[PDB]
C-alpha cells in the first residue's frame, strides 16, 4: 500500500492541554528549543526512516 | 482533557480550530496534510511494440 | 538559479504581536480558519504559480 | 513590537525562540525551511549535429 497524490493542506499537529492549563506555555517554549536542536526531525528519522 | 480525565494530551491528535475552542494547542512540531492510501501499482510486461 | 534538495529545517512564518496583546487569540483563530478555507494556499498559488 | 511602536506583524517573519522570548507569535501558516540557492549551471542545448 502506497501514498498517491500530494497533501491537501498546510496542517500539522500540536501538543494540547486543558484550556488555560499551566503546561501550555512551557511546552511552547520547549518546542522552539527542540526545533533548533534538530530533535523534532531526529525523532522522525528514528521512527520512520530508521524503521 | 475537557472533563479533567487527563492533564495533557500527547498524541497524533490533529490540530483543528474547532478543537482549540475547548483546548489549547502548542506550536506544531511538524507539518503534514491529508493524503490517500491505495494498493501500489505493479510492475508488468511492456507493450508488444515496446 | 535552483533550490537544491528540500528544506534544511523546520523554519516557518507566523503572525506576531506584542506579548500579552489581546490581538493574539482572534488573529490565531482567523489564520487557522484561513487554512481550512483554503485562502492561504489559494494566495500561495496566485503569488508563486499563477504569476 | 517590543518598543510598542506598531501593533501587529503580518509579515514574512520567522518564529524563533530567540524572538518569542520578548514577543508572541501565532501558529505558523506554512512550512518554508532553509534551502541553498545556487546559480544554474547554464542550460542544456540540443545540437544540430550533436
Ligand atoms: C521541524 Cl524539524 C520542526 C517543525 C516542523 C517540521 C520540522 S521537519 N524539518 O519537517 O522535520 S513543523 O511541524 O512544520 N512546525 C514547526 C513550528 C515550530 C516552530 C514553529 C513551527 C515552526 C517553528 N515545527
Ligand atoms: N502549503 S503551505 O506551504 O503554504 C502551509 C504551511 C503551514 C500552514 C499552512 C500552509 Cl497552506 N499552517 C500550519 C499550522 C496551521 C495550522 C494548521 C497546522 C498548523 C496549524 N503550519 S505551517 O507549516 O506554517
Amino acid at each position: 500500500t502506497m501514498k498517491v497524490g500530494g497533501n491537501l493542506d498546510s496542517k500539522g499537529y500540536g501538543i494540547a492541554t486543558p484550556k488555560g492549563s499551566s503546561l501550555g506555555t512551557p511546552v511552547n517554549l520547549a518546542v522552539l528549543k527542540l526545533s533548533e536542536q534538530g530533535v523534532l526531525d531526529k525523532l522522525k528519522n528514528k521512527w520512520w526512516y530508521d524503521k | 482533557l475537557v472533563y479533567g480525565k487527563a492533564d495533557i494530551a500527547i498524541a497524533p491528535l490533529t490540530i483543528t480550530l474547532v478543537r482549540e475552542e475547548v483546548i489549547d494547542f502548542s506550536k506544531p512540531f511538524m507539518s503534514l496534510g491529508i493524503s490517500i492510501m491505495i494498493k501500489k501499482p505493479q510492475k508488468s510486461k511492456p507493450g508488444v511494440f515496446s
